DNA sequence: ACGCACGAAGACCAAGTCAATGCTTAGTCTAA
């Protein structure tokens, strides 16, 4: 895939809705997924309504929405893709911690989109940049766009295991929060501050926010075993 | 035309950039500020943000980037997760609704969404010395950076004040300008370290998603 | 244009820090499991590097007021003291989109995302109020860049500077205030007290019996009114420095900022409305290195032009400008 | 008579943390 809207016609294969206008002016980017809207394509003027609180993430002021985004803005699409991973084969659910560990330790090779919501249901279909290479995974968490490097996650897990190797009571070296909301998120704990070497402390302080978020779901006393997430595109298509 | 190292010292913590913070983008922003002060706010910003004292690298396919590496982030302290909210005072809005200042017929506010939504967001704050490498004019770059006061982002709330800056000529062997978003078909010999393929813009502005292209992004800098 | 406001808080300033933090009776933050723990709401502390105890660099927390809080306080002061009375004098009425844009810069009025022509940008960014605080569906870049309220402390020397060294405080400036909530039913003492209650003695008896049963069940393994806890505040009397910069300000915008600074003393800082926290008095206002704060507020021969410009702007201000800015 | 009000609803996994700062010892005379 190339664009967030490309997930529709490639893994959902949903035909465009009826009654959509046809573009007849100089091409302009979509207001959601930044896809160009060329002459002869199907679009619709923006009618997001007063309850749309994602104006800051709009690609442009074209006020035009391509049919793929019009599909992606349906309630069944927003709810189904709350904790989704959209790859070529299908849409997978990464809600469970084991799924997150598998994704951030053994990512799929193909381009994919990573979905995650910080509340009941949020606009995430059209805000996630594509992950071209598995070594640089871009994850959209609520209003935060994260960059996760699997090698950094593996190195941090190795550091935590080596620091907790001797002590019988397991204790995390770095303070992390699943919601990425705590005031101490990403800061070293007392055990990390006074039981780790200078190189390990410098590495743990110099990780990206996305890596902290991922370790908040992976790094624990009993590391979850990675497992393949289930196929979810069937459920979303049936509910639509 | 000359090889440079740009060092920026902070007097206040800055927002830790989620993606690469590029020297050329900052220079373009400062140039746009200069042309705004000289002409006004009616200018097109895209007509003046390439007039920078930096020489360009052009690849086989014509894709070109500034020779200005992304800023290196070395943290003098652990990153602090800063919390900010947003809310409209409900009692004040109710008073205005009663007095006719506000034309709202709805009975209740909705903190979950709508005009009276309460929102919670976070961004990290870091104390760092900003060092980056570029090829250009020392005098003009130093002049442009003289008017720069804040670094990174969230400047409206005063994040990332500049205590000072320094521009020095350094040997080429120290560190190259390549630590940035290079075009897809860039030559391997000029790349410093491992380069992962990802989607990013090659010219400022870097937040414009319509300008995003597949590019080689340094793994040891993102 | 640099504005330096020297603020001394008469009452303690309480900006609640997110998180569930505990404290013991003796005052130990996060006491161990051995002793009793009570919830604590600490003040907003920012990790800063400083030369503490003759050290080269120490990351010590500094109790501050967030810059976004100061920005919103300035916006509310302008709205409630100059903008709203001026619009009321014209009997102006604002829609929900315009009002949301004016009071929080919320794009809910027109979340479609509206393009802005260069002439429109020039006209609107020159607005006396909406130009300073960008936002709305258009969502411009505001000309106002307000810094956080850093206290004049030993650890804030590298953030504030050495210009106000005479007012610095060496020791800690945080204190713990304990609160308590009592069940009013348990404080009844005579049938005259229970006369106002419809159930009289029977209702109070049932209330007390329910409380006792709930307490016994909780001890063995619905929450009552009784509660004991504390919240941490910055001690009163500490001086603060507020730095405000306006990028390319017009005369009207500077006049509005000066008017807000004149009326800023009537407002509160951060939270604590119930306990009258955050009360402060302006001590000095500095405009581009020139002191302007007279005992009768911001005045002088060098600021009459700003006041005249803002008065003229208020005379001709209409709600149509707000509607156009909010694309309503 | 399109615009706005207002409930129902649909995603639904789920840990480990919560200090960040202590530090010593007597010469000057050159304005009333
Ligand atoms: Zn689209």
């Amino acid at each position: 895939m190339r664009y967030p809207s490309d997930v529709v016609d490639q893994v959902f294969k949903l035909p465009p809705d009826k009654g959509l206008l046809t573009w007849d002016n100089d091409p302009v980017a979509c207001s959601h997924c930044a896809r160009p809207i060329e002459k002869g394509d199907l679009y619709s003027p923006s009618s997001v309504g007063a309850f749309f609180s994602d104006t800051r993430n709009l690609a442009s002021t074209s006020r035009s929405i391509c049919w793929r985004c019009l599909i992606l803005r349906k309630k069944q699409m927003l709810n189904g893709l709350s904790y989704a991973l959209i790859t070529q084969d299908g849409v997978f659910q990464i809600s469970k911690d084991t799924n997150k560990a598998w994704l951030f330790t053994t990512p799929p090779p193909a381009p994919f989109f990573v979905m995650h919501s910080s509340s009941t249901m949020q606009h995430l279909c059209w805000r996630t940049p594509v992950t071209l290479d598995n070594r640089l995974i871009k994850v959209r968490y609520g209003n935060n766009l994260f960059v996760v490097r699997p090698e950094a996650i593996r190195e941090a897990l190795e550091i935590a295991d080596r620091m907790n190797e001797g002590q019988k009571k397991w204790q995390a070296p770095i303070f992390l929060d699943r919601k990425a909301a705590d005031s101490g998120h990403g800061a070293l704990t007392k055990a990390g501050r006074e039981h780790l070497s200078a190189a390990d402390q410098e590495f743990l302080l110099n990780i990206t926010p996305g890596e902290r978020w991922a370790l908040a779901y992976i790094m624990h006393s009993k590391r979850p075993q990675p497992e393949e997430p289930e196929c979810i595109t069937s459920k979303i298509l049936e509910k639509l | 035309m000359d090889f440079l190292k740009v060092t920026i010292n902070l007097g206040s913590p800055m927002v830790e950039p989620g993606d690469l913070f590029h020297l050329d983008a900052l220079l373009g922003a400062l140039r746009v500020s200069e042309v705004r002060a000289e002409l006004g706010d009616g200018i097109n910003p895209r007509d003046h943000h390439y007039d920078l004292p930096l020489e360009q690298y052009r690849s086989r396919s014509g894709q070109w980037v500034f020779k200005a590496s992304a800023f290196h982030i070395n943290k003098g302290a652990a990153s602090q997760n800063w919390m900010q909210t947003s809310r409209i005072n409900t009692a004040e809005a109710a008073r205005h609704r009663s007095e006719g200042f506000l034309l709202l017929r709805a009975a209740k506010p909705n903190p979950a969404g709508g005009p009276f939504k309460n929102s919670l967001y976070h961004y990290p704050l870091v104390w760092a010395t900003l060092t980056a490498y570029c090829v250009g004019d020392q005098a003009r770059i130093a002049d442009l950076l003289s008017q720069c006061r804040q670094i990174g982002g969230r400047r409206g709330v005063g994040c990332g004040r500049v205590a000072g800056f320094s521009v020095e000529v350094v040997p080429e062997v120290e560190c190259t300008w390549a630590l940035r978003a290079m075009p897809d078909d860039s030559e391997q010999s000029i790349l410093c370290g491992e380069y992962a393929l990802a989607m990013s813009a090659l010219q400022s502005p870097y937040w414009d998603r319509s300008l995003h292209k597949p590019a080689l992004v340094p793994t040891s800098l993102a | 244009m640099q504005i330096e406001v020297l603020i001394r808080n008469i009452t303690p300033i309480f900006s609640a820090a997110p998180g569930s933090y505990y404290v013991s009776l003796d005052g130990t933050i996060n006491p161990p499991q051995g002793a009793s723990r009570f919830p604590l709401t600490r003040a907003r502390t920012m990790t800063v590097v400083a030369e503490t105890g003759d050290g080269v660099a120490k990351a010590v927390p500094l109790p501050i007021v967030p810059g976004n809080t100061m920005r919103n306080l300035l916006r509310r002061t302008m709205l409630k003291d100059v903008i709203e009375p001026a619009l009321r004098d014209k009997s102006a009425q604002l829609s929900i989109g315009a009002y949301a844009t004016a009071y929080a810069g919320n794009s809910s009025g027109n979340p479609d995302g509206v393009p802005s022509s260069f002439d429109e940008i020039v006209t609107m960014r020159a607005h006396p109020f909406l130009g300073l605080f960008g936002g709305g569906p258009r969502m411009l870049q505001g000309r106002l860049m307000v810094d956080s309220l850093y206290p004049i402390h030993q650890f804030s020397q590298r953030i504030i500077g050495s210009d106000y060294i005479n007012d610095s405080i060496k020791g800690g400036i945080t204190e713990i205030v304990w609160t308590r909530r009592n069940d009013p039913i348990l404080q009844l003492g005579s049938p005259d007290d229970a006369a106002v209650i419809e159930g009289g003695a029977q209702a109070a008896n049932d209330w007390i019996t329910s409380l006792l049963a709930t307490t016994k069940a909780k001890k063995g393994k619905g929450r009552g009114l009784k509660a004991f806890n504390a919240h941490e505040v910055v001690i009163a009397g500490v001086k603060w420095l507020w730095r405000i910069n306006v990028d390319r300000p017009s005369e009207s915008q500077i006049g509005l900022i000066l008017l807000a600074l004149n009326k800023l003393a009537n407002q509160r800082i951060a939270g604590g409305h119930a306990k009258d926290y955050g009360r402060f008095v302006i001590e000095d206002v500095i405009l581009d290195g020139e002191s302007v704060w007279t005992p009768s507020g911001v005045s002088g021969q060098a600021t009459e032009q700003f006041f005249d410009a803002i008065a003229e702007a208020l005379d001709g201000m209409t709600s149509s400008e707000f509607e156009q800015f909010a694309a309503s």
